[PDB]
């Protein structure tokens, strides 16, 4: 099933070297993820844990941290900043 | 684990 990110989310995605406007769930996850990895925003002790709040994906996302853990916030998260198309 | 690891086991079950 495919979704579309809203802006901020799309420029993100984009930022990574993704090219669409159109993307399955699993492949925003991955590009996320890639982000998260490459900005080096997690913890180094205990790697569940993003900071964000002092960069674009804290804007996208509302809040100043959050824990892999947290399955339903991210997607809570995530949702909110994407369509599902019919 | 790692990030990447964490983020994979999100990601698989997707």
């Amino acid at each position: 099933t495919l979704v579309r990110p809203k802006p901020l989310l799309l420029k993100l995605l984009k930022s990574v070297g993704a090219q669409k406007d159109t993307y399955t769930m699993k492949e925003v996850l991955f590009y996320l993820g890639q982000y998260i990895m490459t900005k080096r925003l997690y913890d180094e002790k205990q790697q569940h844990i993003v900071y964000c709040s002092n960069d674009l994906l804290g804007d996208l996302f509302g809040v100043p941290s959050f824990s892999v853990k947290e399955h339903r916030k991210i997607y809570t998260m995530i949702y909110r900043n994407l369509v599902v198309v019919n | 684990l790692t990030f990447x690891e964490y983020x994979q086991l999100x990601l698989s079950a997707a």
